[PDB]
């Protein structure tokens, strides 16, 4: 006779993120060509990597400013792709379409000052077991950190690791729970000369072991 | 070490804060000749030199984000010109150079970008304006930038009188601080120059 | 690491500048091509549709990762719940071809129709943002992948195959009003 | 290759299931493994 | 998806003519059944005569048999119920309506789409 | 025990167009023999390049005469297969079945004069960025021309170039919108030598690189 | 070019008369044995159908390209959707064959019955067009591919495969009242 | 081989799918192809 | 599964307006028709108004056509009914509607699932 088959149960149906194709309906198109086109990217990450983008401080400025004062904390932000300094880069508009992540986090600090003004700043990688984060160079110098001043060379990128328990962290923050589970990043003004106005530009990129890996689809539509 | 000097045609341009050349999205043209042009295609070059526009004052009060545009092509009155206005289809890539000339004893920053078929952009947006080829102007190091550009498009010629592929973007990252002995106030030029010019369909005369 | 930064040049800095060690990374879930192949739904449906994917959800994932690139190429699939018969007529169809069954037309099935559509713009490729006009906000009209007609259609589904981008623009994330992070409810067992 | 995981051929030939690209470059790859690392100076360890 | 547009209604006395018709708003390829629905006062709806679009394979109601007449115009996408030698009975409320997803002869009168709204036929005496 | 599959969804309806056959029903059939049945075309256009057929000017003519006039523009009209001299052709009535074309359109000049009447006559095509044509040969001499007097060899054909931005274009015309988006082609009067009511038949044929895209199905049924 | 116009050889001048360049072409699409493979409507039904392909509208896609050509040849494919059985015979037979089993029968599946038959006139070629007669506007009534039968029919499909057309005759276009050029609705996206 | 698109054969012998031709020439492809171009005369490029 | 929670009924008189709304419990992804039926007192329940969830697809009574206005709000996951120029029959018992398992706008009024307990608005005079 006829080959006979089971027309299982359970199977058949649409899932929208299934690996199968449809059936065509429209045969022998050729398109235009459009070798060498320029600007292709095939990878979100490599777009993440090459072009970092800057984050948002205080009154909504890519920038921090040095203080008259006697504080020494010119910023602090939680590790976090849902971070608010964080909420206007393209590393996080690429990471809240995906459920997990891990890897390096570089940032990237452009010192905008003129000639006569000199500076010497810090960085540091709070990493969670603290209540608080430290407000004070001499209490986060026992973190892992890295300090620099300014010259002919304006720019300093420095790489946040990645230290945790588990492989992998979740790329968006419960609750209202406190305490992010990841560290905070700490800048400070060690000291500065002749500096009363001048900024420092922050920028944040993907580092080269960076890697997102469950694709989802979380905004109200 | 830092000395620039480039020639586009007949004209030449020397910076001695020169801090590097940026390609955007390529380092040299695509296939010019193509199959919709159907072969009668020619390039034009004495149209591929410089030509000064002023861009915007850099004053003080300008705060981060503020934006200045300018659309390429603009309005030629040499060589230039008359292409656009009397061939129906052409294609050129570009090469810009922007200057802010202040004194080392300034403040601040500019984004020069070149920006792909322009769209007003949000406030959020500007944030990530570095996702275009771009290079700042600091008065701490330079005063000149340069970019690079290919011609891109959804097709392979373009009626410019219609359609403006490319558009030069500055803006103001960090706000212009003076001092009593650095320049109260900067100027900013632009010296563009297309690059690889191609015309097709020849038109009527209006005399 | 310290270098020019008005240049623009890329700087990729490790953790073993302090000792630390770079790991292998694996990228497969944010390939293009990968995340671009998924079913996304088209809410705007009429009697008669022009297939743009403009009209995906601008926050979705395909969406805004199509906004986030200034051109683009792909092939096509569509899911289509409708009454009655579909008719499908290429790019550059008058409108009055929907109406004959000459053209690609399906008989309907059960649940819906599940067909595969290909690329038929007379560009090499398509955009979503146009700076100027194409007569003698709005981008052209060639800027389509057909349109459908049946007597009421309930539902479209469209899938890009073979998706290639350039030129990538900004893509943004929801904005954090006055907290440290955006905080949100994240799964969790009852109890 | 992306999202698709079928290891048998397609039923339907090449001409019929999508278009045909006809000729006459990752840029952004080789914009990121171009870029720099390592350390600018002397370096003190 | 498809809206009815009814035209030829209003009011006559008995002997005269009257012509209805109905145009659908899109004009897809399928195969629809255009029919007339009427409603007298105080009863409930009732069939009175369908066509087909493909052929002119009309259907009819035992009411009206010799005196009704449907046609269709395949250029114009329409369809008309020429009802002719009104009685006084023949006072209702006239629907049109579609049947797009079965088109065979034995249920060409039980079960149809879209309605349309209704036009007043009302013959005096 | 047997086989058992998935009867997936979307999947096995019908399309008016798909690439399948059917299960036959009649078994073992012969034909009567056809071969070299004379007059076959397996392309249309063969039939479209090899045989031209005539242009429709004012009247209703498939010809434009001379003018004892100040006016030297005998016929004007649009690149397009839906223009108003090409509704009678036979390029025009294959084109008006797809949605796109690319490639050369050629047109053919016959001289049906006298012996002793001489002229001389010129062809342009006018590309789209002017709103309205030139109507002197001496401003349309900036476009791509030819020039041809009368003589012994009484046909001339000219060959239409494709030129656009996009490597095809629509076989039809959207709406009332004006100034044809390919350009118009012109033909004018250079001189004549008592040639009063000689008339020159214009007809129209594929090119060498012609080609038609996507077929569809367009007029009301 | 100029050549002799009055002999009626076929010229084809190029765009290298004038510097250009003759560009590469793809025809597959105006292919004969292509074109001609598309389901296409029949608007006559009756309980007793006679397969006459003439009988397609002449202004479809296939109904006119088959009205551009003196002879053709072909086997056939049709989609039926009846009531009951649906009776098959073949060219020349009886009418009173169409109420028998012992002809292809098909007892009806739920959507419609998608069949496939072989060419049974008694000439090597059919024709669209006849000169006259064939007894002792029409053409002669051996220019059919058989008839079917069911208790309704409501509508018919017919299929051309191994499609052979020869002698090409004239194929109109719609006719421009007063305009320069034939305007018309062209699909564009909303909005 | 006009539109079809399947690579594997038919599960139906070609004796029952269509019928067969016996046997006891494309004119408007070789008209075509026998086109005159080039020019008349001589040339002053 | 779903719950719909009503909320702006109430009293008025003759000539004023009302807005009645509806949301739904949980926001899963189907294309869910939020309709009304309304049952006056001492008769059956009917249906009024209803709206689709992917386009602003309406159906209406021939009652209240145009009186009545429906619409949906796609960002906080709403449907509301706003009654304009009440009569004094408008006095009944409305009831919002969910109908997830089929879209289509012939059956647009035939068959819900979900009803979610009614509101009661009694116009006076």
């Amino acid at each position: 006779g006829i080959v006979p088959v089971a027309c299982s149960d359970g199977y058949g149906g649409l899932v929208t993120t299934d690996p199968k194709t449809a059936d065509p309906v429209y045969g022998k198109v050729y398109n235009p060509p459009r070798t060498n086109y320029p600007g292709r990217f095939t990878n979100l990450l490599d777009v993440a990597e090459a072009c970092p983008t800057f984050l948002c401080f205080d009154d909504g400025k890519p920038y921090v400013v040095t203080r008259e004062d006697e504080q020494r904390l010119l910023a602090k932000f939680d590790v976090s792709l849902a971070a608010k300094h964080m909420s206007n880069t393209y590393l996080s508009g690429i990471a809240q379409y995906y459920a997990q992540y891990s890897g390096t986090i570089n940032l990237h600090f452009m010192f905008t000052g003129s000639t006569d003004s000199k500076a010497r700043y810090m960085v540091a990688y709070v990493p969670p077991g603290v209540e608080t984060p430290p407000d004070t160079p001499e209490r986060a110098a026992h973190c892992i950190h890295a300090e620099w001043d300014t010259g002919l060379n304006s720019k300093f990128t420095f790489s946040i690791p990645y230290v945790s328990a588990a492989d992998y962290a979740y790329t968006a923050s419960d609750v209202a729970e406190t305490t992010n589970v990841q560290g905070w990043v700490c800048i400070y003004q060690i000291t500065h000369g002749k500096a009363q106005n001048d900024t420092l530009v922050v920028s944040v990129s993907a580092g080269k072991d960076f890697e997102l890996r469950l694709p989802i689809d979380p905004r109200t539509q | 070490d830092r000395t620039l000097t480039t020639r586009n045609g007949h004209t030449t341009s020397t910076t001695q804060s020169s801090v590097g050349v940026t390609y955007g999205y390529s380092t040299g043209e695509d296939h010019v000749s193509g199959p919709n042009t159907s072969g009668l295609e020619t390039r034009v070059t004495q149209a591929e030199r410089f030509f000064k526009k002023h861009l915007f004052n850099w004053t003080t009060d300008k705060p981060f984000g503020h934006l200045e545009k300018l659309k390429l092509p603009t309005d030629h009155k040499g060589v230039y010109g008359h292409l656009v206005d009397s061939f129906a289809y052409m294609r050129n890539g570009w090469d810009v150079e922007v200057s802010a000339v202040g004194n080392q004893f300034n403040g601040g920053c500019l984004l020069v970008a070149m920006v792909p078929e322009w769209k007003k952009f949000t406030p959020r947006e500007k944030y990530q304006l570095t996702l275009f080829p771009h290079q700042f102007i600091s008065p701490r190091t330079n005063m000149t930038a340069h970019i690079t550009v290919p011609y891109l498009g959804v097709n392979r010629y373009d009626q410019y009188k219609k359609h403006k592929p490319w558009t030069l973007v500055v803006m103001v990252v960090s706000p212009l601080t003076t001092s009593s002995i650095g320049a109260t106030e900067i100027k900013v030029y632009a010296n563009i120059a297309p690059t690889h010019v191609h015309v097709a369909g020849e038109l009527p005369s209006k005399e | 690491t310290t270098s020019a930064g008005e240049s623009a040049d890329p700087v990729t800095t490790t953790v073993e500048n302090y000792g630390g060690e770079t790991q292998v990374q694996r990228r497969h879930h944010t390939d293009v091509g990968f995340i671009m192949d998924r079913f996304v739904k088209i809410n705007n449906t009429n009697p008669t549709h022009v297939i743009d994917l403009m009209q995906t959800h601008q926050h979705g994932l395909v969406g805004a990762l199509l906004r986030a690139a200034t051109y683009y190429f792909s092939d096509l699939e569509i899911v289509v719940r409708h009454e009655g018969n579909l008719t499908w007529v290429p790019n550059g169809a008058p409108e009055a071809a929907l109406s004959n069954a000459g053209n690609p037309t399906a008989y309907n099935k059960a649940p819906f129709t599940r067909l595969a559509l290909p690329y038929t713009a007379p560009h090499r490729v398509l955009a979503t943002v146009y700076n100027g006009t194409s007569k003698y906000t709005q981008l052209p009209a060639s800027f389509n992948f057909g349109a459908i007609r049946a007597t009421d259609i309930s539902e479209l589904l469209v899938r890009m195959k073979r998706a290639e981008l350039y030129c990538p623009r900004p893509l943004l994330a929801v904005e954090v009003t006055a907290q440290d992070r955006h905080k949100q409810k994240i799964i969790a067992p009852a109890k | 290759s992306g999202n698709t995981g079928s290891i048998i051929n397609n039923y339907y030939m090449q001409q019929y299931q999508n278009s045909m690209d006809t000729q006459l470059n990752d840029w952004f790859s080789k914009l990121a493994s171009s870029a720099f690392s390592g350390l600018f100076g002397a370096l003190l360890a | 998806q498809v809206q009815l547009q009814e035209s030829g209604g209003g009011l006559v006395q008995a002997g005269d003519s009257l012509r209805l018709s109905c145009v659908p708003s899109v004009r897809t390829s399928d195969n629809y059944i255009m029919g007339w629905f009427r409603q007298p006062p105080g009863k409930e709806r009732e069939f009175v005569a369908a066509i087909r679009r493909s052929d002119g394979t009309t259907k009819y109601a035992a009411s009206v048999k010799g005196r009704f007449a449907i046609s269709r115009d395949v250029a114009k996408n329409a369809a008309y119920l020429q009802m002719n030698s009104l009685k006084a009975e023949d006072t209702a409320v006239y629907y049109c309506a579609a049947k797009y997803q079965s088109t065979f002869y034995s249920t060409m009168d039980v079960q149809y789409d879209y309605w349309g709204q209704g036009t007043q036929v009302t013959v005096s005496s």
